[PDB]
Parts: C-alpha cells; structure tokens; sequence
C-alpha cells in the first residue's frame, strides 16, 4: 500500500540526504591528517564531493572546495608524548607565536569589503554621519585590564558599515600607538571599560595594523586570537 | 584523525578537574575527566538497560521498556525489578548529562570560546529533569515520570496529556509550541538565507550581508542582520524548552482540572460576564 | 561580568541604508522607516525600506481580505457588541461547508459561503507572496533557497486546507478560521485517525521540529561562541576560513566526532527545518485518503 511505499521512500531518501549533507561538509580540514602532516591512513566511510567554485566579488578572485589544504604559516608546537592522541606543547610563548586559544589563520591581507566595494569596517573617526545612538559611549573611558591596572584609554569605535555595528574599540597605550581590542570582549561600564582577557602588560603585544584607517582579515585573526588566548595565558596575572 | 587546520589548537589546559591527567584525545574525541565520567554513567545505564531488558523479557528495542516505581510507591526506592532499576538509570542518565555539558565547558575553554554552547544545552537537561525529577517531587511520586522505552514515553505523553483534556489549552504549552514553530521559521528562513547569498545565480558572484539585509527589508520591511539571527535562533529556542519545562511544572502541582476550564477566569470577568449573545452568553 | 554578546552594549547609527540596487526596481521601494533603539539593542535599528510592486500589493490586499472576512464574522458572532467580542475573542470560529454540500460552492454565506471566501482571499495571498519571495531574490541575483523553503510550509498548508479536502470530497474536512477550534480541530484530526502518534510521518515531523530547536540552539550558540572572532560574518568565513569557523568546526568535532563546515551548517539548517513541514505534509494528505486509522495500519505496517 501507498503509505508504507511513501514511508519506504523516505528512509531511501534520508540517507542519501544525510550522504550529501555529511559530504558537502567535508570541503574544509580534508583529507585528514596525522599529527604530522602526513595524509591519515583512514579517511573515514565518506569520498571527498566534487569540487565547487564561488566566485569573489570585487576581482578578488576565486575559491574551490575540496583544494590543497595548508596552514600557510608555523606552528611553534611540539609532542609532548610517544604516541598518537596528546597534547603538543607551546615551543614559546604562545601568545606571541599564534597558537591554542591564541590560534590565528592566514586569512587574506584585504580587509573585507561591504556590497559597494568599500571597506566594511572604519574607525568612526572616518565614517560619515556614523555618532553612537544609545549606551555608555565608550570613547575617551579608561581600559582596565585584569590585573586591574589601567592599559590606555578609548580613543575610538571602529563600526561595520553595512550593518551599523561596534566591531572593535581602538585602544591608546603609554607609548602613544593604538591597538584594536574586539567589541564582544570588553565590558563597558560607567567610568571605565573593563578587559578580562588581558592583563595591563598584554596590551603593547596586541599585534598592530598596518595602516590606521583599514583592517585586513588577516590583521582580525590575529587581533581577537590574541586576545582570546589571554583567557588561558593571562591566567597568572589575574586578580 | 585530524583535520587539516586542528594541531595548532590542540594544546595543553583548560581541564576543570584533574590538571593533566585526561587531557588527551581519542581519535577525534577530546576526553575530560568528563570525558571518563560521562563514558562510566552512560555505560553503566546502558548496562542497567540492557539488563532491565532480561528481567522484563525482550530484546527487540521497539519494545525494551523500562518503568518508574508505581505510585504506590511514593518517593521511596523500589525493588530493581518494579522501578528501582529506573530510579539508577535516571541518575545515571542526569550523570551522563551533566558530565556531557562539563565536558563542553572543557573543550570552550581550550578552546577560548565562550560558554553559549553548554549554557544553552543546560536547558534540556531541565527539561529532562522537569519531567523525571522536579515534576515527580512536587507531586509525591516517581510514577508520575515518564518511562524509558521509545513506543512507550508516547504513550506516557497522551496518557499524561488527556488527564487534562485536550492539552492543547494548557497556556503555557501555547506559548511553548509558539516558540517551536517561530523556531523552525527563523531556523528554514536563516538557512535559506545565507544559503542563497553563497550560492547566487549561476555564473554570479557571492553575494554579501547586504545583499542579506537588502532581501528581507525588501520582503517585509526588516531584517533583523547576521548578529540578530544568532541571538534569536538562540532566544526561541531556549525560549520553546523554557516554556515547555514550565507548562509541565504547573501541571498536576498548581493546576489539575481541566485545562479548557482554566479560561473562565478570562469570561467570567465582572465587566462583560453577563453580557448576552457570543459563545459564552 | 564576562560579557555574552546577547545584548548590545553600544549601538552605533549612520544614514539610513538603502540597500543594493541590483536588478531591483528602485521606483517600488517605499522611503526607509524609523529607526528602533528598542530593536536595535538586539539586532537592526532599522525599519524598512519596504519593496512594494504589483504582486505586492495583491497579496497584502487579499491577506487583509482574508482578515476582515473573518473579522466580520466575529463580530457578526459578538451581535456587534465590543464588549462580547473582547470577551469571546478566542471561542468565534468560521467554520466550512457542512459535509452535504461536498466540494460545490452552493453553501449558504452564513453557513460556508464565507468560510470558502476568506479561504479564496487566503489562497491567493500565500500563492502571490510565494511569488514575490522568488521574485526579490531573483532581482537580486540570489538563489531561491527562501522561496523553495517556503514551498515546504505551504505544502502543509495546502494539503491542510486544499488538497486534502479536495481527495476527501468536501470542505467539511477542512480547518475552521479560529483560535481555539483550530485547536479542536487538531485533536478531533488526530482521534478520528487512531492517534497520530501511530502514523510515522508524525514522528518524524517531531523528530524534525525538536531537531530544529536542537540545530539552531547548537548554531546560534556557536556563532556566539565565536563571535569575539568575528564569526557572525558567514559569507566572509565561507569565502575565506578564519580561525571563528575553525574553532567552531573543531568543538563539535572534540565533542561528538564529527562536525560542519560554515556553509555546510547551514545546509543543515535548511534541511532540518524544511523536513518539518514536507514529512509532516505527507502524514496529513495520507490520513484518511489511504489510512483510517493510524493504530490498525501500525498492526500490519502493510
Ligand atoms: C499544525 C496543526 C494545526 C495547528 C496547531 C496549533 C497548535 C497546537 C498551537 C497552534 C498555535 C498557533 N497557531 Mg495553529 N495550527 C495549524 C495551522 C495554523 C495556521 C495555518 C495553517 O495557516 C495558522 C495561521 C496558525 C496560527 C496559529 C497561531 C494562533 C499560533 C502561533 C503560530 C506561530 O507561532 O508560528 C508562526 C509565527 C509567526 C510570527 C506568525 C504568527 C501570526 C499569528 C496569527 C499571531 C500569534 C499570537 C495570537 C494572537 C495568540 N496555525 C494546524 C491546523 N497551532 C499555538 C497557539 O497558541 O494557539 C492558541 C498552539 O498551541
Ligand atoms: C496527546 C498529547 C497532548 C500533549 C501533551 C504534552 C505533554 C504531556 C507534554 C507535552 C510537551 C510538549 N508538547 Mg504538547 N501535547 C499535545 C499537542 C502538542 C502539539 C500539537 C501540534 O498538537 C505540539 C506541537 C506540542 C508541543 C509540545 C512541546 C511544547 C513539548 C515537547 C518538547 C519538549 O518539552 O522538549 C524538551 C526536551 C527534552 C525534555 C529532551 C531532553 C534531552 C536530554 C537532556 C538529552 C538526551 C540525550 C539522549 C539520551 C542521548 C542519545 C544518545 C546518542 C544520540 C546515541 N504538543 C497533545 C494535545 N505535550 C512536553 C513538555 O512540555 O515537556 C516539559 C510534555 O511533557
Ligand atoms: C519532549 C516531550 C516528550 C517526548 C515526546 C516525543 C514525541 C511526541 C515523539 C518523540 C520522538 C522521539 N523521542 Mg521523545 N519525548 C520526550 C523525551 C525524550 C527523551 C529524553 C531523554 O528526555 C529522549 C532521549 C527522546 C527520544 C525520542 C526518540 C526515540 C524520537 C526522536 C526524537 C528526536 O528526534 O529529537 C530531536 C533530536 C535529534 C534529531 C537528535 C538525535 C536524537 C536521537 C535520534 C535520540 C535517540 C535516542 C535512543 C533511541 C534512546 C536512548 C538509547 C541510548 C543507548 C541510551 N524523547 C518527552 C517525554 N518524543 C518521536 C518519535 O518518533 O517516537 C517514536 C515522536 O513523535
Ligand atoms: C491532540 C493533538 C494530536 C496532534 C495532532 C496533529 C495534527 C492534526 C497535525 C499535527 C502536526 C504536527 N504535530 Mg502533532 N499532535 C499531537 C501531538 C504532538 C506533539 C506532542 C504530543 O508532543 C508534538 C510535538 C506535535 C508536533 C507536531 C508538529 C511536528 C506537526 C506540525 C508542524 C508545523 O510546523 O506546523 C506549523 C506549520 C504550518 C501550519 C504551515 C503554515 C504555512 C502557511 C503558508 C502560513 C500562512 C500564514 C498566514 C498567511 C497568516 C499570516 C499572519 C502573519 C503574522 C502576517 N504533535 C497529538 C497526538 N499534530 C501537523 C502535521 O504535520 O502532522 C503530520 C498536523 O496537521
Ligand atoms: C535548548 C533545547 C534544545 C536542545 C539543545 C541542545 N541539545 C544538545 C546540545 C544543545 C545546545 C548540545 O550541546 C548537546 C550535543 O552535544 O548535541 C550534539 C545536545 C544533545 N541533545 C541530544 C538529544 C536531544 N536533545 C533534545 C532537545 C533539545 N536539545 C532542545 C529542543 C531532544 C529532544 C527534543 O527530544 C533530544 C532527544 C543529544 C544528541 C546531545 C547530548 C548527548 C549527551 O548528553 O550524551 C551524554 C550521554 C550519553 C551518550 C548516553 C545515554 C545515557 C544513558 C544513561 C541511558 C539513556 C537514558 C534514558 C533517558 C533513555 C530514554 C529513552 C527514550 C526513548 C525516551
Ligand atoms: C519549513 C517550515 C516552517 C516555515 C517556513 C517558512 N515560512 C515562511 C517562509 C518560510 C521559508 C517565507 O519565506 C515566508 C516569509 O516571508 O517569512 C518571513 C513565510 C511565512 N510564514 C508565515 C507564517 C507562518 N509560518 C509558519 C510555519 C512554518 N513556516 C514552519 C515551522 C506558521 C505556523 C507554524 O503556524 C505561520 C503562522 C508568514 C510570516 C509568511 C507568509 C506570508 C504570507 O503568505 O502572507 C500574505 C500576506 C498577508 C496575509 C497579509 C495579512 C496581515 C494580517 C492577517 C494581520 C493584521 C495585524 C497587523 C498588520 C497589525 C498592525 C497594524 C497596521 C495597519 C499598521
Ligand atoms: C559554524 O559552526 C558550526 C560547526 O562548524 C563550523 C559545526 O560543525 C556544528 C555542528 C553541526 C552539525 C555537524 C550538523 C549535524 C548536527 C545534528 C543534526 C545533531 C544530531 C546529532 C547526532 C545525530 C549524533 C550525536 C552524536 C554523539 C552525541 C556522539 C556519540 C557517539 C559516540 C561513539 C560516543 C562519544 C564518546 C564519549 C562517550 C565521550 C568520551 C570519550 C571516550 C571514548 C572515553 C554547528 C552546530 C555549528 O554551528
Ligand atoms: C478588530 O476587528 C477587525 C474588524 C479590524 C478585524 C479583526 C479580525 C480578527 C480578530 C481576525 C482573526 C482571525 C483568526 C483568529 C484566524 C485564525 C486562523 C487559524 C488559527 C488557522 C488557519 C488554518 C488555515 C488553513 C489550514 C487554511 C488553508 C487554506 C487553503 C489551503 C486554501 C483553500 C482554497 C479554497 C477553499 C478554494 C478557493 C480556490 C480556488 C482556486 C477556486
Ligand atoms: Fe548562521
């Protein structure tokens, strides 16, 4: 009868669903590897798809999934054990090499570009009719770090345009330079910006912009994986 | 067993208990002392299960059931075989549970995350322990719970529902499947979207946010952006199993008549009770 | 007080955005609306532009047609009196044809007559809007992954209200215009079938509407999670991985073995939710057209 040809039907239907969606998941981290970069022995019970091409939009070219897979980058980590399966130990400070929750990728040195093709994110200093609307306005706040100690002063907001949103505050230090500190971790309060994921000497280490007015992806990577990395590394330097 | 990108982030700490001692990978799994735990809680009531499953004589799992202590029993403990078996597999189950949100708290913190993922799955666990536990206490019983077999907590739902009526006039239980279903709207709509921007025309380019936002204030004069989306699919959500675990807490405890009835207090109003024509008049 | 990104601590505003001009027609987009710091602490401040062309307004005409046929008779019911009418708000139902009159359109206004009418002005503002979803993301060189979702829902709606009672032979079988008889009908649906909880595509649509909660809590929670690395910008970690869709990947991954990419989720997502309503469809168009009773079919599968 209909209904259990219909039910039938289904399951066969589900699980060349469940086929495609596992599969179209895989245009990213594949193949596997061992810890040492070498092609896994076991890929698993699901073939690589056919690969895809989106195409960017301002001539910025292409992207095909499944490609050639690299960090394009070092990674100061090293065994700390004779087998498969352990964790691998920062050869360095971790903080300044990039790695764990301080992790960054080689995203593209452009800044991302809003549908006209303009930078996505300024500085409001450089956004036209861009004001704050509601909330403490952050600017000109002190930011404490979680030491407790104060690091430098807010001296900007940097705004996505297209979407009308706090990305970043640009934060000024002893020496006079700035740094971008991610909006979603700060906390704004009535007198004072407070940052948990630093502490006072982790600020001059917030890896720096090229110029004063843009931010590349790559410079977003390695900013908010810097200051993530200081929930774990920061840790003794926090009252 | 790894994927291109994943050594780097592989590194020590973040554990909650145990310094060093579990902090290790088996193949893709990271293993907390969590980990260890939720492994000992799960198999043990998979044991429990497999064995409450002899003395009740089957192995087919459309039919492996297995039942709280009766009411008779009230809050007390119950031989294995009438209920007992239940009452340890159901602190296995929280056991399980519990430990699996821990162990998400690990990888978040090795990670440098935050904790949105585990929060949010704590709301199942209450509404888990909304039905076998606080819902149980609060009306003398563990027979009350629902029983753990996959036919058989069907059973449980109509039997438990019909008690009141149509279930469907339960207040609580309509803002709850309100929550469902907006759920399920925001959940096709943001797929669609995003969807639709990586995957233009054909021979076209990727399209952006804007594109995103250009769409829906086209189609109905808002678009709530990428951000917004986030927070709501989270909010209706955790919106839907809040309401459900309440709907069900005040069922049988603080309201037990009808739920159809429940509506009078609205008619039955002093400005307009009287009034005739309408339905109630 | 680590901060959790479900509320916005400052809001930032610039001139109102106009949007991307694409193929779209600019003639029918209304001005931007107001601007909501209510909303604003949540998502967009921004109210509108709308786009209005011919379809457009159809399908708002005849949604609005739709609404005062049954507002009309609810205060008809209320015998025109405001005070019955907030009172019994929730207990006035249009209800369809009785079953003598089968499929003609021969029913008495008071008694079915209007009930096929506000399901006319129904049929056409879905269908029209429907339209309208393909038409905007064409204009704008986008797939029509919205308009085929929405496919989905209006397949449980038609099989509801339309196809269903057509395979039947009348429109007795359809759903009444009220808030408690729908729910009466529903219940009334599943007892005259056997229980529901008998016909498996009722349990998948279950699986589907949980599943929906469970992906977009899952997601939405981790598009937080990431979101102090800029993970919200989808469409950029689509084009270009950052470490926000690494880290993502990489906790689902450490916690249940195995994960998605960033476009990959959503097509999940899609899925998940789109299954809801097609599953469901099926087991209320097989009710009663093929199976009397959910219960007795389960006792042979067959
Ligand atoms: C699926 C099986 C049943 C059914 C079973 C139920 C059950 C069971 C419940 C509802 C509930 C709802 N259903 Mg019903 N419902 C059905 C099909 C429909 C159809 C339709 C096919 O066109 C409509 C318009 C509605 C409309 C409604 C609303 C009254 C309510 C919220 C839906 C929602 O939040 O999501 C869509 C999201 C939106 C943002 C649009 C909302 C527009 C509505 C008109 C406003 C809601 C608030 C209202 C004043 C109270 N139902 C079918 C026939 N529906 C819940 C309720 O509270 O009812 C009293 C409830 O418990
Ligand atoms: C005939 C029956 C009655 C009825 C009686 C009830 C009753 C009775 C109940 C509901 C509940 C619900 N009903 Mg009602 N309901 C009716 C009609 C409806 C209709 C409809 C279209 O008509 C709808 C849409 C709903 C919708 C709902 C929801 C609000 C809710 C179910 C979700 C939930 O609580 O999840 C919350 C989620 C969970 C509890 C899952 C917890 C998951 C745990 C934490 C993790 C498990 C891990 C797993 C073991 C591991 C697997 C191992 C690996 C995968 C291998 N009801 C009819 C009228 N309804 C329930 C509720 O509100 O619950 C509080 C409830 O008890
Ligand atoms: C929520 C309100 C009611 C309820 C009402 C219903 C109704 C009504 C239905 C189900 C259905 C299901 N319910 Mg139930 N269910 C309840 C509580 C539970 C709990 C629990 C621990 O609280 C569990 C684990 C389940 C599990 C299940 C599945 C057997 C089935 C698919 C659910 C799903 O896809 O969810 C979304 C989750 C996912 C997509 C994640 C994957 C979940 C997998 C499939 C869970 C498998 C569990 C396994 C069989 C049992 C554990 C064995 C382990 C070895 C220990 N229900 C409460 C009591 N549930 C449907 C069914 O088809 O029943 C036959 C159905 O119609
Ligand atoms: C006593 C009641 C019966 C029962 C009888 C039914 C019946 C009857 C039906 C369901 C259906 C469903 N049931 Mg059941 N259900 C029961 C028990 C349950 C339980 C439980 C006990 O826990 C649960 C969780 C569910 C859950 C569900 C859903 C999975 C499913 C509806 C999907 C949906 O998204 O609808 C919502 C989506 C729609 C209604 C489509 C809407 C699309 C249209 C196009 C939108 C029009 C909008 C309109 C223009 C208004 C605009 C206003 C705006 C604000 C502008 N049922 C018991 C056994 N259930 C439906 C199903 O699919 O069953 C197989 C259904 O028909
Ligand atoms: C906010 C609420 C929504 C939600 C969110 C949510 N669920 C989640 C998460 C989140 C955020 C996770 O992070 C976590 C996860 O890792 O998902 C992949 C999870 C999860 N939710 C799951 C299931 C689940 N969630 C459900 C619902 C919901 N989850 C809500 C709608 C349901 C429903 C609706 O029915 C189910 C069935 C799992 C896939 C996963 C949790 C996996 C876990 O905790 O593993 C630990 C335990 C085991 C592997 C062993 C089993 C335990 C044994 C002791 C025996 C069995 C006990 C007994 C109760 C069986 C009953 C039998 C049934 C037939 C009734
Ligand atoms: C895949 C399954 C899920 C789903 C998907 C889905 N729904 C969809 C879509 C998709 C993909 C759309 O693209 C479409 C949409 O545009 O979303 C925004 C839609 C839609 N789903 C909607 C509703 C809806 N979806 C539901 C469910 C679901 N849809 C499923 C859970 C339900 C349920 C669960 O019951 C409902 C009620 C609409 C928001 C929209 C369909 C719009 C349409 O067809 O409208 C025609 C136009 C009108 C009817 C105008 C009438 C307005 C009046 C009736 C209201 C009066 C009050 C108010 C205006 C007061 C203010 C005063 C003013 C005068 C100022
Ligand atoms: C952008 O971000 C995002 C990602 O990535 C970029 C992601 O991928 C994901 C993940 C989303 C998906 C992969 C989509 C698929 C998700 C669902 C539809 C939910 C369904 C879940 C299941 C069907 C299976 C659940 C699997 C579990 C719980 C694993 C159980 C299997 C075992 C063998 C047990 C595991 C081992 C234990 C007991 C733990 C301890 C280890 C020892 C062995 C000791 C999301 C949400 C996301 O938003
Ligand atoms: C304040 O008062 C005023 C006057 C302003 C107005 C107030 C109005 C009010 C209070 C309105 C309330 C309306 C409500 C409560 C509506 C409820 C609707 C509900 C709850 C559910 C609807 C379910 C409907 C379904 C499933 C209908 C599907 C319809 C179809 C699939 C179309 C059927 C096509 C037909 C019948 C044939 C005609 C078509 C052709 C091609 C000939
Ligand atoms: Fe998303």
């Amino acid at each position: 009868d209909l209904a259990s040809l219909a039910i039938y039907s289904f399951w066969i239907f589900l699980a060349g669903l469940i086929y495609y969606l596992q599969t179209e998941n895989m245009r990213e981290g594949y193949p596997l590897e061992n810890e040492d970069g070498t092609p896994a022995a076991n890929q698993g019970p699901f073939p690589l798809p056919k690969p895809k091409t989106f195409i960017l939009p301002h001539g910025r070219g292409t992207l095909t999934v499944p490609g050639p897979e690299s960090e394009d980058r070092p990674i100061a980590l090293a065994r700390t054990a004779v087998s498969e399966g352990f964790p691998h130990a920062p050869t360095g400070d971790p903080m300044k090499d990039g790695v764990g929750p301080a992790s960054w990728v080689a995203r593209r040195d452009l800044p991302e570009l809003d549908g006209h093709g303009h930078n996505k994110i300024k500085p409001m200093k450089a956004a036209a009719g861009f004001h704050v609307s509601a909330g403490k306005n952050p600017i000109g706040l002190p930011v404490r770090g979680c030491d407790l100690e104060i690091a430098g002063k807010v001296v900007d907001i940097w705004v996505d345009i297209p979407e009308q949103m706090a990305r970043f505050l640009e934060v000024e230090l002893k020496d006079g330079s700035t740094r971008l500190l991610p909006m979603q971790m700060v906390k704004v309060q009535s007198n004072r910006v407070h940052v948990n994921a630093l502490s006072s000497d982790l600020f001059a280490g917030i890896p720096t912009i090229k110029s004063p007015t843009e931010v590349t992806l790559l410079e977003e990577d390695k900013i908010c994986g810097y200051v993530a990395g200081g929930l774990m590394y920061a840790a003794p330097k926090r009252k | 067993a790894l994927l291109s990108f994943e050594r780097k982030y592989r590194v020590p700490g973040g554990t909650l208990v145990g310094g060093n001692l579990f902090d290790f990978w088996v193949g893709p799994f990271y293993v907390g002392f969590f980990g260890v735990a939720t492994f000992f809680f799960a198999a043990l009531g998979i044991i429990l299960i497999a064995w409450s499953a002899v003395l009740q004589g089957t192995w087919n799992p459309q039919l492996i059931s297995v039942y709280p202590p009766a009411l008779e029993y009230g809050l007390g403990g119950a031989p294995l075989a009438k209920g007992g078996l239940w009452q340890i597999i159901t602190i296995c189950a929280t056991g399980a549970f519990v430990s699996w949100a821990l162990r998400e708290v690990e990888i978040c913190r090795k990670l440098g995350i935050g904790y949105h993922i585990p929060f949010a799955f704590a709301f199942a666990i209450l509404a888990y322990l909304t039905l076998v536990l606080f819902r149980p206490v609060m009306m003398g019983a563990w027979g009350y719970a629902f029983p753990y077999g996959i036919w058989t907590h069907l059973d449980w739902v109509s039997n438990t529902g019909y008690t009141y009526g149509n279930f469907h006039y339960n207040p609580a239980h309509m803002i709850a499947i309100s929550f469902f279903f907006t759920n399920a709207l925001a959940l096709a709509l943001h797929g669609a979207l995003v969807l639709s921007a990586a995957n233009p025309e054909k021979g076209k380019e990727m399209r952006t946010p804007d594109h995103e936002d250009t769409f829906f204030r086209d189609l109905v004069g808002y678009s709530i952006g990428t951000l917004g989306i986030h927070r709501l699919g989270l909010l209706l959500s955790l919106s839907a199993v809040f309401f459900s675990a309440l709907c069900m807490i005040i069922t049988g405890t603080i309201w037990f008549d009808q739920w159809v009835d429940w509506w009078q207090w609205w008619v039955k109003l002093p400005w307009w009770a009287n009034i005739p024509g309408g339905i109630n008049g | 007080a680590e901060y959790q990104n479900i509320f916005s601590q400052v809001q930032v505003r610039g001139p109102a955005d106009l949007g991307m001009t694409e193929d779209v027609n600019l003639a029918n987009r209304s001005g931007v609306g107001p601007f909501s710091t209510l909303l604003g602490w949540f998502g967009n401040a921004q109210l509108g532009p709308i786009y209005l062309g011919s379809l457009g307004v159809l399908s708002l005409f005849s949604g609005l047609m739709w609404f005062f046929t049954i507002g009309i008779w609810f205060w008809y019911q209320a015998g025109w009196n405001p005070a019955v009418f907030l009172r019994d708000l929730f207990f006035f139902s249009l209800e369809p044809p009785a079953p003598e009159y089968g499929l003609s359109f021969a029913a008495p206004l008071k008694e079915g007559g209007l009930w096929l009418i506000a399901s006319f002005f129904m049929f056409v503002a879905v269908w029209s809007w429907w339209g309208r979803t393909y038409l905007r993301a064409q204009a704008l060189g986008m797939g029509k992954h919205t308009a085929w979702a929405f496919l989905s829902a209006i397949w449980l709606w038609m099989v509801l209200g339309f196809i269903r009672p057509i395979l039947m032979g009348s429109w007795s079988e359809a759903v009444p215009y009220g808030i408690f008889s729908h729910l009466d009908w529903t219940n009334n649906f599943s007892l005259v079938h056997g229980n529901l909880f008998y016909n498996p595509f009722h349990g998948l649509s279950i699986a589907f509407l949980y599943g929906s909660a469970l992906l977009f809590a899952m997601h939405g929670a981790t598009i937080l999670a990431v979101s102090r690395f800029g993970g919200e910008r989808e469409l950029e970690q689509i084009a270009d991985r950052g470490t926000a869709a690494e880290r993502a990947a990489l906790f689902w991954r450490w916690t249940m073995g195995f994960n998605a990419t960033m476009e990959g989720q959503h097509r999940w997502a899609i899925w998940m939710a789109v299954l809801v309503t097609l599953t469901g469809g099926i087991g209320i168009l097989l009710s009663g057209t093929v199976v009397d009773n959910w219960y007795v079919w389960g006792q042979n599968h067959g």
